[PDB]
């Protein structure tokens, strides 16, 4: 696989909060909590692009963590998520994995998170168009993604 | 097998015959050998200015090994060309570059000295870190890896000598530049490699000229390199000429195929002032279509009855470069030089003694007679005011360049205090304006054919004279940056106004008491100008009226002048103390004032023609 | 772009394009550098050379050479690591 710094930081934060939690293996909900509560998070505007409320992305996946008996290793659903993510990175030829790539791999890898995003309302045809309206082809870091809106103000508006 | 990834094979390249013949430089190669074959610390470093041949020496040594002229301690050894750039290619992780370099070093030591690593541009060995190019320091001092390096003279003391722990493991070899006699031989050996690439032939009388000529014109670069470019360019140009038509038959056709479109899209202008321009452009077109068809005829006179480069293509190249004309006076320029005090006489009138001295040091330099290391001419002309001594230095800069503002004028009246010298020479390192060089200096270093003019020189402080002291008589002065600038092709002109009326020795003794003998001695003839006689003003009158008329043609507005007025103005040119300046004020008081009054008061419009006539006292339009 | 007709016409400057071509087709060290004060036409000459190549006024060695305009700004874009540049 091919990591960017944001996915590395999400994996490191989920592993630190998992080793604090004392689990035999790290669940995908650890990575989901790491990515939705990430600084400069590109997951909450991603679900804003497909019309998902943010008042349930820290409750219904939190119930997927406080039911486990409190060094973990990666779940096989997570490895399938990274596998389909690396496969889905071969069409748009972005050389590294991304946070939206982690999101579409988690939506395709484990059907448990896909059940939650389908119950809140999201289709894989729509969330594959979630980024292209907020992206606008990719280096390692993230200084693209509507650079005019973050380095300028509008005088006419 | 790790030496296959990060390096090519110099000895193998030399085996297949892919390197240029190396000639001479026996001492350098023998010292490289007897340093490369000692017990410890056996790694030389070639050092010297850029271009004098320092990779040529290593390639010569490699060909020498392949042949077998080397001693027993070096027979049958391969030279590998290490490539530090392709090692740091992908090494983003925290130890991969060190791993690569360690594998390479271990593999070099794993052989028994059958490899001689050769690093080019080794000043780049200091970085590679982010503790790198530093793990080599043990193996260096023991003689495991035989290192042959070559960096220029001044990046050595900038990157290496800063690290006296590492520059201890190197033995310096100085590579001085060759002379003309040796460069001739090097070219005699290299000729047959260009003779093939360009399908042409090169003449030995041209190989001598490309080395004698490129030693007095191009001083910013060093030897052979600045002498091989001329040969290569001449051959490439000759091949171009061979394929297509020759030159001076190509440009005449290119501009003709343009004047056509110009006049074609111009003839559709529903305008009246544009009719005088179209009827003037339509003449140069028919004039060019004449000499074009004459060239196509004169070319068949030769093509029925220029196939290898000679000492002429070289001169043409070193003339297109550097701008300096060093040709052979191709029968069009000589006819122009023969009547020069006739083309200067259309702007300066009188002063025959001075026009036939300025004009006299141009011929005797274009014919190849003047001293090749001294300015083309350095003379000062002085006399009374308004006589024409700043005009001659502009009629001259216009005969040679066809533009009066392509010369270098500095008004020496602002150099009243001695510290104003730094304005023309730069400021020493570590001061405010240093990344700007001089001001006179940087003006000539870019086009070394201009004509410098020091106007009103006796008004300055007698130290700027001492700065000029070496410009004359040697044509050299170096600025703050330490760059020597050559003046051996300029024409130095110094005006003045000393004496002011003294016959000949009230002025010749006033120059002697303001300047020093060591400064008067560098000069050529000290020209004396003379007052204006009443006869030689009736002609300046015509010049002035022609000037004004040309200035008026912006409105298609002429004027007729009667001989009575023309000899009235010249008789009111007065006071042989103010020269010929009063006349230019008289003209505008008489004609220009009332013309301008009539011009914006209606009653005179464009296209008209106003006749002047001498009223009993004044001029009436 | 020269083929697609997007570069302004280039008029005059024959000596310069001649020298550029003959330097651009020699054996070793063929690297012409146009130098001179700002504004006098130095990109215009290269565009003229490109249109000339598309037309066919060049010597034999410069037939179908496909001029390329490098860009070192987009090359150092993201290379914060050790060997990415
Ligand atoms: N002794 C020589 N015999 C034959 N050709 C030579 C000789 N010395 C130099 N040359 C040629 O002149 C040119 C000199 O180029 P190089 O010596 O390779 O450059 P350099 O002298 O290393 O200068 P730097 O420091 O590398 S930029 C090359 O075309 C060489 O083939
Ligand atoms: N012999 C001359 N032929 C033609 N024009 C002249 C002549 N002498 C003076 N002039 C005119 O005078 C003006 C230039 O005079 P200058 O020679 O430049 O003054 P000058 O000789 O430098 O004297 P000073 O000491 O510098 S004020 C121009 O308008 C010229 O047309
Ligand atoms: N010979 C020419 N033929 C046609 N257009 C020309 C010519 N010379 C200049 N121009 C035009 O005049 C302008 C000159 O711009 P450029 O020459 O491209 O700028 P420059 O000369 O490269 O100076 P810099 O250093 O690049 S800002 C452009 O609008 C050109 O189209």
């Amino acid at each position: 696989f091919n990591p960017t710094t944001k996915t590395q930081a999400a994996l490191t934060a989920a592993l630190q909060a998992a080793s604090t939690a004392g689990n035999p293996e790290i669940r995908p909900a650890h990575l989901l909590m790491a990515l939705l509560t990430q600084n400069d998070g590109i997951a909450a505007p991603l679900l804003e692009a497909v019309g998902v409320e943010p008042a349930t992305v820290r409750a219904e996946t939190q119930r997927l963590l406080d039911r486990l008996p409190q060094q973990p290793q990666l779940s096989r659903e997570s490895l399938a998520a990274i596998t389909t993510a690396q496969q889905l990175a071969t069409e748009l030829d972005d050389e590294y994995v991304s946070t939206e790539h982690v999101m579409v791999g988690l939506a395709t890898g484990d059907s448990d998170v896909a059940k939650l995003l389908t119950g809140h309302g999201a289709s894989p045809q729509a969330l594959r168009e979630a980024f292209v309206k907020v992206r606008g082809t990719s280096p390692e870091p993230e200084a693209t993604y509507q650079a005019l809106q973050k380095y300028s103000t509008d005088l006419t508006a | 097998q790790a030496l296959q990834k990060y390096s090519t094979d110099l000895t193998a390249r030399a085996r297949e015959g892919k390197l240029d013949p190396v000639i001479g430089r026996d001492n350098e190669i023998r010292r490289v050998v007897q340093v490369l074959s000692r017990r410890t610390k056996n790694n030389p470093v070639l050092i010297g200015e850029p271009g004098v041949g320092k990779t040529a020496i290593v390639e010569g040594l490699a060909q020498r090994i392949v042949a077998g002229d080397v001693p027993e301690s070096l027979r049958d050894k391969t030279i590998v060309a290490l490539d530090l750039g392709s090692m740091v290619a992908g090494s983003k992780y925290r130890g991969e570059f060190e791993e690569r370099l360690k594998a390479v070093l271990d593999d070099i030591k794993n052989s028994a000295g059958q490899i001689i690593t050769f690093i080019d541009e080794l000043h780049t060995i200091v970085g590679a870190g982010a503790d790198a190019g530093n793990m080599i320091k043990p193996m260096l001092a023991r003689g495991e890896l035989r290192l042959v390096g070559a960096t220029t003279l001044d990046e050595y003391r900038k990157h290496i000598e800063k690290d006296a722990a590492l520059e201890r493991r190197f033995q310096q070899v100085y590579v001085g530049e060759p002379s003309v006699e040796d460069t001739i031989g090097i070219l005699r050996g290299l000729k047959d490699r260009y003779e093939v690439h360009h399908g042409v032939r090169i003449t030995d009388s041209a190989l001598v000229a490309a080395a004698t000529l490129s030693d007095r014109y191009i001083t910013a670069r060093f030897l052979p390199d600045k002498a091989i470019d001329l040969v290569d360019e001449a051959a490439s140009r000759l091949r171009m000429e061979i394929d297509s038509r020759p030159v001076e038959i190509d440009e005449v056709e290119r501009l003709v195929r343009r004047l056509e479109i110009e006049e074609m899209a111009l003839s559709k202008e529903e305008d009246e002032a544009s009719a005088e321009r179209l009827a003037k452009l339509r003449s140069e077109l028919a004039d060019q279509k004449e000499k074009l068809a004459e060239l196509t005829t004169r070319w068949q006179n030769e093509k029925n009855a220029k196939e290898e480069v000679g000492p002429d293509d070289i001169a043409d190249v070193v003339s297109a470069w550097t701008g300096i004309p060093a040709g052979r006076l191709l029968e069009g320029e000589t006819a122009k030089l023969l009547r020069m005090e006739d083309e200067l006489g259309k702007r300066v009138i009188g002063q025959k003694a001075a026009v036939t001295a300025v004009s006299d040091a141009v011929r005797r330099s274009r014919a190849g007679v003047s001293d090749p290391n001294r300015p083309t001419g350095a003379f000062m002309f002085l006399g009374p005011t308004g006589v024409g001594k700043t005009e001659l230095a502009k009629a001259l800069a216009d005969f040679l360049f066809d533009d009066e503002r392509a010369m270098v004028r500095i008004d020496m009246s602002e150099y009243g205090e001695k510290h104003t010298v730094a304005r023309l020479i730069g400021a020493p390192p570590g001061y405010v304006g240093y990344e700007a060089g001089g001001q006179l200096t940087e003006a000539v270093r870019r086009r070394p054919y201009t004509v410098v003019l020091f106007d009103e020189i006796e008004k300055a402080h007698p130290d700027v004279f001492d700065v000029l002291l070496q410009v004359l008589d040697e044509g050299r002065l170096t600025d703050g940056h330490g760059r020597t600038v050559d003046f051996r092709n300029t024409i130095l002109i110094l005006t003045s106004n000393l004496g002011s009326g003294g016959s000949a020795e009230q002025v010749l003794a006033a120059v002697r008491a303001t300047f020093k003998p060591e400064f008067i001695n560098r000069l050529d003839d000290v020209l004396i100008f003379e007052g204006l006689n009443p006869e030689e003003l009736v002609r300046i009158v015509d010049i002035q009226l022609a000037q004004l008329g040309k200035r008026l043609a912006q409105r298609r507005l002429q004027l007729q002048v009667s001989l009575p007025a023309k000899r009235w103005l010249a008789q009111r040119g007065f006071d042989p103390v103010y020269g010929a300046r009063p006349l230019r004020r008289l003209v505008q008081q008489a004609i220009g004032d009332q013309l301008a009054k009539m011009l914006l008061a209606g009653q005179v419009h464009d296209g008209d023609t106003v006749p002047v006539n001498v009223s009993p006292d004044a001029d009436s339009l």
